RNA sequence: CCGAGCCUGGUGAUAGCUGGUUGUCCAAGAUAGAAUCUUAGUUCAACUUUAAAUUUGCCCACAGAACCAAAUCCCCUUGUAAAUUUAACUGUUAGUCCAAAGAGGAACAGCUCUUUGGACACUAGGAAAAAACCUUGUAGAGAGAGUAAAAAAUUUAACA
RNA sequence: ACCUCGAUGUUGGAUCAGGACAUCCCGAUGGUGCAGCCGCUAUUAAAGGUUCGUUUGUUCAACGAUUAAAGUCCUACGUGAU
RNA sequence: CCUACUUCACAAAGCGCCUUCCCCCGUAAAUGAUAUCAUCUCAACUUAGAUACCCACACCCAAGAACAGGGUU
């Protein structure tokens, strides 16, 4: 082939198998049935207007409360201390 | 890798579980520093937990050395002569429970590659195959070309 | 997966079954049971009431270390992890078969 | 220039030969949309991949409830080549809180609230 | 074979749901069933999960639709209770 | 079953001469089968690095059929690496040359591209003619079945067969054929 | 890196033995590989591929059953997809159902 | 070894240039530009990173954006969880191919130059081999399973 | 401007040539405005062959004498570790 | 290959001698259907249409770089 088969003006051919265009085909038929189930909405565009504010409005309260409670650590007495056992001995 | 470890196949010791099942750890051997921040974690496997697990398998006997090492030592020794001397150096209490109860959940086999993940000694029931099974014979046992 | 097992033989399984060594266990989900002049196939399983096979577990191994390293050419790439993961064997005692049919 | 895609309308308006051949109602419609993605969102534009990530389909094979409403259905006919759309239907009830954790959604599409193991 | 599967009613997959994956593995032979299994824990917790947002969704649902109702019908008052005066 | 260790082993892994007879056959439909047999892959036995391959003795080489214009069309080409000894030597040439060839060259061609596949090679019996040693004939044990039914000639038509099939249509009286 | 990547391998390479077994064990019955494992698949019986090459080489009547069960249900299906309409099932063609 | 000796010193000259830059493991991470004795480079921006404060960010519906095509801006709901700001700087700023809309060339180029979107410089499967085409991303072990992409089809001239 | 600027060494000639046929000669045919001889054109064929000198560094070109013919090219404008 | 001639001489050479063997496939015509004549036929069909060779210590050599080879009656 020219050069680089795959890229180019003179491109080698490449065909459609039976393979890829039944793999085409139920892929066409899977997108026509969503085509068949986004056309029926349970509510219209006013009915559904403000049905989940309140709670898209707790989770951003929940999103941004954990945004502000940010904060070092508590740091213990027991901590240090128990570092000290690193030379507990026998008797 | 595979191909510079040695394999084996996956047995047990003396049929480990047809009968009955033995434990195939015999002695452990603890030597412990008593001033030594290495065997710190040994010290207190020593103080509170090396007794339960005495106990809770008394097939197992104990050698506790307690001289001046400077890194700890356990050694395993199993009913069939191996011996896996493993170190618990600056481990923790609940570690050395682990790695203790590790050793002696297992046997004195290898470490090196299994391979198969099973042992039949038996595989075959109903005979094994060979190229005459699955062909009917001929009147005669006449092979082909044959007239007579 | 799918064993095939008879009486008196072995399976390395590749986890801890928090079990102790040399407890017995029942193995259900049996999917095949066959002697010399008959099989018993079920769909997809056997009934519990007609066939118990027991195991009891030997030994609770780790595996033999194992590597696993990454490497790409000229973008320096390079790591090495070593795993062992746990293993349980387990000694299939008896096919026990109930005439339940 | 490739851009993003509008559809129009008549594109989402099903007949009667659609109505017999796929078991739905247009009075009464369902309620609940099973979403499975089955389509790799690499080799697509980053749009689409906002999309799957703002549906929570980043798994594949992993079916998803979302609203039968214009809002989820708009972002939904955004990527509608790469999910798997469904109705969730509910022979039994939606579930209480006793028969919460002992159901189990079945490949037909329906959620069935009483889930044992056992054979008929 | 998983388009059969899905002809059955069954999981695409016979690793997925059923009986050979959500029966237990093993039990005692004394008759002490198992402890449940990790895979079995995690999934029965995905799929309460799973549970617990159809209810959410289909609650907020049948109340955005009574909310509307309630609506409408104020607006109805609205208009009637203002035709006097 | 309940054999000893030595004889099952034998037993499992020893091969099998076959027979397989090619007149009126299609060299490839034939190599498909003798390649199967050559490497073992009817065997449920089968490894790779087992050794359990047959040996195959195909007979009646001579009385190939290719399907079409093969005869005329298919060429055959060597070339001995001095130059200008490009061969080109279509399929009707060599099969009057050497009638072992073609069946040879399309199992040859069939069987895996590795060291295994000479030594394969040389567990398959070539014969041109219906004639096969008889150190070969002691050897057999099964006849595997011709692939292509070979369609019969209105001489092989038996009388009733002929009169079950139904004249189609009425010639003119006066026509002269 | 050759040791890990042999892993994929070692799994792609034992399947595709295992299917050259079953392959080799189902034509010496007289089927082929697709019939027996779509129709083992529509029996219900979920036996994988590696249980059914330690059948093909260790217990050759299990086996046969098998490729008996399975080709009586290819028949099953030929009849069944024959006589369209409303018709008596198969024996072996009726599935189990869950719930 | 003289277009200006050789040695020592200044001298560790200077180098936007070349080459090299040594333990382990995890994480986040790729393509607008403007100036420049400048395009072999630097500075700012943009992108990226870490920490921190806060509250909106992204997708978007009616309405709306001019006279002499695809679409975009704007954008409540909704689905989601990120965004802005503050502190600290590094580094990338010499890109390639494909789809599409154009400009230049021959309606040439694996050609040059813009725009929109992918992909590659990151993993794997296929297209024979294969940076850029198709499938597919979140990492381990398994001697389990279902799938995705995926195999080229064609054969012809009588006539009164 | 894609490999090569931490080197892929340059035209003609010598020497050895390999290959293609889109044939210059030799072979076989069809047509011819082919009587014969010479030609012209087309089909098939690459087994074999395809000159020596003067000027010019010349491949080329012109010229001289022949030849059955003095082919067109590609091979890193073949081949300078020959 | 060396009998002559020549360079030359216990031989090697050419300027000397000896031997050298098959076709090409393009077409040109019979019979003859589809399409009852005819028609060379991507109809069935009929014509024009490789042997040889090779093969069982030591010393000298027409063999040879070494090794190998031939001869040693
Ligand atoms: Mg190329
Ligand atoms: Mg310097
Ligand atoms: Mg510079
Ligand atoms: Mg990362
Ligand atoms: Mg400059
Ligand atoms: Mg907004
Ligand atoms: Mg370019
Ligand atoms: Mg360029
Ligand atoms: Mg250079
Ligand atoms: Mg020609
Ligand atoms: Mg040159
Ligand atoms: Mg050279």
């Amino acid at each position: 082939i020219p050069g680089r088969q795959w890229i180019g003006k003179h491109r080698r051919p490449r065909f459609v198998s039976l393979r890829a265009k039944q793999n085409m085909i139920r892929r066409l038929e899977i997108e026509a049935e969503n085509h068949y189930w986004l056309s029926m909405p349970y509510m219209t565009r006013e009915q559904e207007r403000g049905h989940a504010a309140v709670r898209r409005r707790e989770a951003f309260e929940a999103i941004k409360a954990a945004a502000t409670s940010k904060f070092p650590p508590h740091r213990f007495i027991a901590d240090q201390l128990d570092h000290l056992n690193v030379t507990k001995k026998w008797s | 890798t595979a191909r510079g470890t040695p394999s084996r196949f996956l047995a047990s010791v003396l049929h480990n579980g047809l009968g009955r099942y033995v434990q195939q750890l015999q002695r452990l051997s603890f030597s412990v520093s008593r001033d030594g921040a290495s065997s710190r974690g040994a010290r207190e496997f020593v103080e509170r937990e090396v007794i339960d697990f005495a106990r809770r398998n008394p097939g197992v006997v104990i050698y506790v050395n307690s001289r001046p090492c400077c890194v700890p030592r356990v050694v395993a020794e199993y009913l069939n002569g191996a011996v896996r001397e493993e170190s618990i150096h600056c481990k923790s209490v609940e570690e050395i429970s682990t790695l203790v109860q590790k050793l002696a959940d297992q046997s004195g086999l290898d470490v090196i590659r299994i391979r198969k993940p099973f042992h039949t000694d038996n595989p075959s029931i109903q005979g094994q195959w060979h190229p005459f099974t699955n062909k009917p014979t001929t009147f005669r046992g006449l092979r082909p070309r044959e007239v007579q | 997966r799918q064993w095939k097992v008879t009486s008196e033989d072995l399976i390395l399984i590749g986890n801890e079954l928090d079990l102790a060594c040399g407890e017995r266990i029942r193995l259900e989900k049996v999917l095949l049971v066959g002697a010399d002049n008959f099989t018993l196939l079920g769909k997809p399983l056997l009934g519990k009431d007609l066939v118990r096979v027991e195991a009891t577990v030997i030994e609770k191994t780790e595996s033999w270390p194992r590597i696993i390293m990454r490497f790409r050419k000229r973008k320096n790439f390079k790591k090495k992890r070593i795993v062992t993961t746990p293993q349980t064997v387990l000694r299939i005692n008896s096919i026990e078969i109930a005439p339940c049919l | 220039k490739f851009t993003r895609s509008r559809i129009p309308e008549k594109v989402f308006q099903a007949s009667p030969e659609d109505h017999e051949k796929y078991g739905g109602d247009p009075q009464n419609p369902h309620k609940l949309h099973i979403v499975t993605r089955i389509k790799s969102t690499r080799r697509r534009p980053y749009w689409e991949k906002d999309i799957i990530k703002m549906l929570g389909l980043e798994k594949a094979h992993t079916p998803q409830v979302h609203k039968n409403i214009p809002s989820v259905n708009a972002k939904l006919k955004v990527v509608k080549h790469l999910i798997r759309i469904k109705p969730l239907k509910l022979p039994q009830g939606l579930p209480a809180e006793e028969n919460m954790s002992n159901t189990c959604l079945k490949s037909t599409g329906e959620l069935v609230v009483q889930w044992h193991l056992k054979p008929v | 074979g998983g388009q059969w599967r899905l002809q059955q009613g069954l999981a695409a997959n016979p690793s997925g749901y059923g009986p050979l994956t959500e029966l237990p593995d093993w039990s005692y032979a004394d008759g002490r069933p198992a402890p449940p299994m990790k895979g079995q824990l995690r999934r029965k917790a995905e799929r309460e999960t799973f549970a617990r947002r159809v209810v959410l969704l289909s609650q907020e649902m049948d109340a955005g639709l009574q909310a509307w109702q309630l609506r409408q019908q104020k607006l109805q008052e609205e208009q009637r209770k203002q035709e006097n005066a | 079953s309940s054999f000893s260790r030595a004889p099952q082993q034998w037993a499992t892994f020893a091969r099998i001469w076959y027979l397989l007879d090619g007149k009126m056959q299609p060299p490839g439909k034939l190599a498909a089968m003798a390649s199967i047999r050559l490497q073992g892959l009817h065997k449920p036995v089968y490894h790779a690095l087992s050794d359990c391959g047959d040996h195959v003795v195909i007979m009646n080489t001579r009385h190939i059929a290719f399907s079409g214009n093969k005869w005329e069309q298919k060429v055959y080409s060597s070339h001995t690496g001095y130059p200008g000894g490009f061969r080109q030597v279509t399929a009707a040439q060599l099969h009057l040359r050497d009638p072992v060839a073609i069946v040879k060259l399309a199992i040859y061609g069939m069987l895996p591209k590795n060291l295994h596949r000479r030594t394969m090679m040389e567990r398959l019996h070539l014969f041109p003619d219906e004639y096969i040693p008889e150190d070969i004939l002691k050897n057999l044990v099964e006849e595997l079945p011709q692939p292509r039914k070979i369609p019969k000639r209105l001489d092989e038509y038996t009388q009733e067969e002929i009169d079950a099939f139904p004249r189609l249509w009425t010639p003119p009286e006066d026509y002269r054929l | 890196v050759k040791c890990t990547k042999a892993r994929y391998l070692k799994k792609k390479n034992m399947r595709t033995l295992w299917i050259n077994r079953i392959t080799a064990a189902s034509q010496e019955h007289g089927l082929k590989y697709p019939a027996l494992i779509g129709n083992l698949v529509k029996c219900q019986v979920e036996l994988n591929r590696k249980v059914l090459a330690d059948l093909a080489i260790y217990e050759p009547k299990t086996f046969k059953s098998l490729a008996a069960l399975a080709s009586r249900r290819r028949h099953e299906g030929f009849a069944a997809a024959l006589g369209d309409g409303k018709e008596p099932e198969g024996i072996f063609s009726r599935v189990v159902q869950y719930h």
